[PDB]
């Protein structure tokens, strides 16, 4: 499952310290990132967040970001409804019965809009398609409701992706298979309700 | 000689080593001509250390002031 | 005579990753500076204006043996973080090949 | 418990152990080099060893 | 207190705060046969 | 622990006519003049003495000694 | 002689000049606020910078040493050689915030008095960050490790 | 007839500003994304040009709709734009073609009418959906009581309220419950939240009487030492008594919509509306502390992890983070924030 080693290039060997190497590969290039301001005095350097330190901290700890989207619970046709300065969107399953809705969403943020390249048409509008799990807004999704939406899997992949990205953007390469590593740790306990 | 003529911004009454973080060790636009804003040690006392400047003498108060000339019309 | 095909492990701190730690074969040389090959500077993140190494001496055979073999610099290459070379032409010889 | 009272509150984590009576099994990097052991990993591992 | 103004550190004192083992373990300590000195470039030397 | 300033004032010696008479600019002292409770000058001083220490006796020599020692001393 | 300031550099900077002083008159009519003029006259230098950029790297000759050694992969990038040669640009101060004024003179022409010291503000703070910098880094990378 | 045209040609004009304004985006956007790649800068260079950068593109996404609220018209006819968004024409002199509301300049847009002529002609008032332009306009009691009946919960002890310290006999009169209830009013927070301040203000009184009555007599100059221990060891087994705590619960105790709504009546919005006006109070949060001790007990030991001055092996004796950063500033570095 690990897949070749990187230093030496063939198939990992048994007894490797996988979790020793994957952790330095990760902190080594920490300083390279973008990283949130240092003035005591000023504001709040949350608000302008920058996709750095802050962000892969956001990532592993599994906590909530700040700047949190949604995303669609049942796949169906997206009905826009718009309001003085809120505005609704309701998911109708063209599948299924009831239809899924969200009203906190305000026209001070940006719609998600359809990145494929052909289409151009960006902003998802009224009268569109949605799948499960899809993001509603631009910003980042919630774990959480990730993990709630999906299988134990989809959340991982997410995590990964995420944590990539990050880490790219700045030129600081790094294989899949650390984050992937570090990310299995996460998901390792079941929570038990009843005896 | 730059020993003698020293500006510490520490000891009894002063700042910690451990304090102060990128707000009292910041050039001001101030040090103009009061305090060397380039040369300073570069270990713990970064900018809590410098030196005074060539034109400089301390007022008997104990500010530190500058000569300029005056420009009238 | 003794100080033949003894491996000596050489380490510059920080260690923010496992090649900072890197077997060598030494050979006796005159003076008070530690003569370090220019390759593998870019795995120590060093430059020859005041930086110091420490130096470590394996005693046992098994530790020789991991020193000769594990942590040797011939075998490391590439990089663990994600394969690509690391002790690589650099600077001048950039410069010269190019 | 051995490797929990390196990072954590040193007193609560020996306390709860006590109290529980609970063992150790030394599997891991953390808690072997306290012991001296050589690293349950490479080279230290019982099919090479 | 005991003479001057500070606490004399008891049994649980120990191996619980900055000092004492369950830490200061993971911190480093001192070693044999090891040496420390200045680095110049070699271009002579072999990687090896 | 926060006092109003009408009562610092009351306890120098000033009263609600000259007050309000002299700090007639600005609005913010003028609501603090009216939520102040404090009648005469005396009163302001026992009032900041039994603020300060109430363990001790609140006297208005002893208040009036104690601001005076305070800081005009 | 081998540090050759293009010729272009001139024209770039007094037409951005004069934009400079046109967001200022606008300015004192009162269609913007400070923010705004700050702001603007940031992105306008800005733009400047990357013009002289570009005409630098379009005028130096490709056997030059300087924009040899970049070329080259050996070391350093374009931005060195245009502080070098074209012009150092805006700077910040202690705050954080650019200023709108950025320097104009190269340090092959040598800065000036008032520039050299705007100057120092960024060179003390990151001298001063460089530090702190790690320790977010050590942070995390021993909660991985852990 | 001309309406339609009149509506099309702003419509055109509205398009004509987001094209200005994606552009603007865009390029902010391929700045910042090399800025983050390939600053080749120094490390403040770098952060101050990716933090304006940054701050600038959420600038212009949160005025993507709704960008125009209408258009101004004074005696000189000039075409005074108003939006969300400063906009000039760098081709012509800078000249603005959208004035932010804020600007002096877009003054009138509030403060002027027929009856305050301040050199305004007709002025429009945009109707808009999404980013297009529809129309446009031209021109030439029971919330009291529940506060109320939440304040009477802060009432005051018709009796004096006695402490029965361990060593001393203290007292609490309705001068303390008064002042005590004055300075928690003052600060405005919830019924909930207020407790703080008003627990603060009861057990600071009552802690420094019974200090000096306590040593009346036997501790009054030595304030080298029996001057502030004293407060704290009165406070620590002040806050652990039962009869103080209760006398604390007699007067503007926690409260519940749920009881304080029946209180009242025999003495669902409301329910949910009286909520946050009872809020929260935090009461007691030792596990947050035992948090914040384990993670600045955590920061200490990162600091300590790295490398010491005792040995150093750089090429100058450089500064290091542990003279910039203690523990208690790296542990809340990386608190929730939320
Ligand atoms: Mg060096």
């Amino acid at each position: 499952c690990y897949g070749r080693s990187m230093a030496t290039g063939k198939l990992v060997d048994i007894g490797e310290a996988v979790g020793i190497v994957a952790a330095q590969s990760i902190g080594e290039p920490g300083t390279q990132l973008t990283m949130r301001t240092f003035h005591q005095g000023g504001v709040t350097g949350g608000a302008d967040i920058v996709g750095g330190l802050p962000r892969v901290q956001e990532l592993f700890e599994a906590r909530v970001p700040r700047n949190k989207a949604p995303i669609a619970d049942v796949a169906g046709r997206v009905r826009l409804e718009e309001s003085d300065k809120f505005f609704k969107i309701t998911i109708v399953p063209d599948d299924g019965g009831e239809e899924v809705v969200y009203d906190k969403l305000s026209k001070r943020q940006r719609l998600r809009v359809i990145t494929h390249e052909d289409g151009t048409e960006g902003v998802l509008s009224d009268g569109d398609h949605v799948e499960v799990g899809d993001q509603l807004m631009e910003g980042a999704a919630d774990p959480h409701e990730v993990l709630r939406v999906q299988g134990p899997r989809e959340v991982q992949i997410h995590l990964v992706k995420e944590v990539q990205e990050v880490y790219r953007a700045q030129g600081v390469s790094i294989h899949d298979k650390h984050i992937e590593v570090i990310v299995r740790q996460m998901l390792r306990r079941v929570t038990i309700i009843d005896s | 000689l730059t020993h003698k003529r020293r500006l510490s911004a520490l000891g009894p009454g002063g700042l910690s080593r451990e304090r102060a973080g990128l707000e009292v060790r910041d050039v001001h636009p101030s040090h103009y001509g009061r305090m060397c804003p380039i040369e300073t040690p570069e270990g713990p006392n970064i900018g809590l250390i410098g030196s005074l400047s060539v034109y400089a003498r301390v007022n008997p108060f104990g500010f530190i002031e500058t000569p300029y000339r005056k420009v009238e019309n | 005579e003794v100080i033949a095909e003894h491996p000596v492990l050489l380490n510059r701190a920080p260690t923010l990753h496992r090649l900072g730690i890197q077997a060598f074969e030494p050979q006796l040389v005159e003076g008070k500076a530690i003569q370090l090959h220019p390759l593998v500077c870019e795995a120590f993140n060093a430059d020859f204006d005041g930086d110091q190494m420490a130096v470590h001496l394996p005693l046992s055979a098994e530790a020789q043996a991991e020193a000769r073999i594990l942590m040797l610099s011939s075998n490391n290459i590439l990089s663990p973080a994600s394969g690509k070379p690391l002790a690589m032409p650099r600077l001048d010889m950039v410069t010269g090949l190019y | 418990w051995l490797s929990a009272a390196s990072f954590q509150e040193t007193t609560r984590v020996l306390t709860d152990a006590a109290i529980n009576c609970r063992s150790d099994k030394l599997n891991g990097l953390k808690e072997n080099v306290i012991i001296g052991k050589l690293i349950p990993a490479g080279t230290g591992i019982s099919r090479y060893r | 207190t005991g003479p001057g103004n500070r606490p004399l550190k008891s049994l649980s004192d120990l191996l619980k705060g900055k000092q004492g083992r369950f830490r200061q373990n993971l911190l480093g300590k001192r070693v044999d046969y090891s040496g420390r000195s200045v680095i110049v470039v070699g271009p002579q030397l072999k990687l090896h | 622990r926060r006092q109003p300033v009408t009562v610092l004032l009351k306890a120098l010696g000033w009263t609600n006519e000259q007050i309000v008479e002299r700090f007639g600019f600005s609005e913010i002292m003028m609501g603090t003049l009216e939520k102040d409770t404090t009648s005469g000058t005396d009163e302001a001083l026992l009032d900041i003495y039994r603020k300060l220490r109430p363990g001790e006796p609140p006297t208005k020599e002893s208040a009036q000694t104690l601001l005076e020692n305070l800081f005009f001393k | 002689a081998d540090v050759l300031v293009p010729p272009q550099k001139q024209e770039i900077l007094e037409r951005h000049e004069a934009e400079a002083d046109a967001i200022e008159r606008k300015y004192q009519r009162g269609a913007l606020n400070h923010t705004e003029r700050n702001e603007s006259l940031v992105k306008i230098w800005q733009d400047a910078t990357e013009e002289v950029g570009k005409a630098l790297e379009e005028f130096y000759p490709a056997d030059n040493p300087i924009i040899t050694i970049v070329k080259s992969g050996a070391t350093g990038n374009l931005t060195q050689t245009r502080t070098l040669a074209g012009m150092k640009g805006l700077v910040t101060n202690p705050k954080g915030e650019f200023i709108p004024r950025p320097i104009k003179s190269s340090f092959r022409e040598g800065l000036t008095v008032l520039e050299y010291f705007i100057n120092t503000h960024g060179a003390r703070k990151g001298l001063a960050d460089t530090a702190l910098r790690t320790a977010d880094s050590g942070y995390l990378t021993r909660r991985l490790v852990d | 007839r001309d309406y339609e045209d009149e509506l099309q040609s702003e419509r055109d004009y509205v398009a004509g500003l987001y094209a200005r304004l994606d552009a603007e985006r865009a390029q902010s956007q391929r700045r910042y994304a090399a800025a983050l790649r390939e600053h080749g800068g120094t490390a403040v260079e770098r952060d101050a040009e990716v933090r304006a950068l940054a701050k600038d593109i959420a600038r212009l996404n949160v005025a993507d709709n709704g960008l125009c609220f209408g258009r101004l018209d004074t005696l000189d006819d000039a075409r005074l734009y108003i939006g969300r968004l400063g906009i000039f024409d760098r081709d012509n002199d800078f000249e603005p073609l959208l004035l932010d509301w804020r600007a002096p300049m877009a003054r009138p847009f509030y403060v002027a009418t027929a009856a305050n002529p301040e050199n305004m002609r007709r002025r429009r008032q945009f109707h808009t959906l999404g980013r297009k332009v529809v129309d446009f306009t031209d021109e030439i009691k029971i919330l009291d009581v529940l506060k109320a009946a939440v304040a009477d919960r802060q009432e005051l002890p018709s009796e004096p309220i006695p402490i029965d310290l361990s060593d001393v006999t203290m007292r609490i009169d309705a001068e303390t419950a008064k002042w005590a209830r004055d300075e928690a009013r003052k600060t405005g927070l919830p019924h909930n939240e207020a407790r703080a301040e008003f627990v603060d203000v009861v057990t600071y009184v009552v802690t420094e009487r019974a200090v000096a009555r306590i040593g009346r007599g036997w501790l009054t100059r030595d304030d080298k030492h029996a001057w502030e221990k004293m407060r704290a060891d009165v406070v620590g087994e002040l806050e652990d008594h039962e009869q103080f705590n209760a006398a604390l619960d007699a007067l503007w105790p926690i409260l519940t919509p749920e009881d304080v709504l029946a209180q009242l009546y025999t003495s669902v919005p409301l329910l949910d509306e009286l909520v946050d006006l009872l809020g929260r109070n935090k009461a007691a949060d030792e596990a947050a502390e035992r948090e914040r001790r384990e993670e600045e007990a955590y920061a200490a030991g990162v600091l300590d992890l790295m490398v010491d001055r005792e040995d150093l092996m750089d090429d100058e004796d450089h500064l290091l983070a542990q003279d910039l950063i203690d523990a208690e500033e790296l542990a809340d570095r990386f608190k929730e924030q939320d």
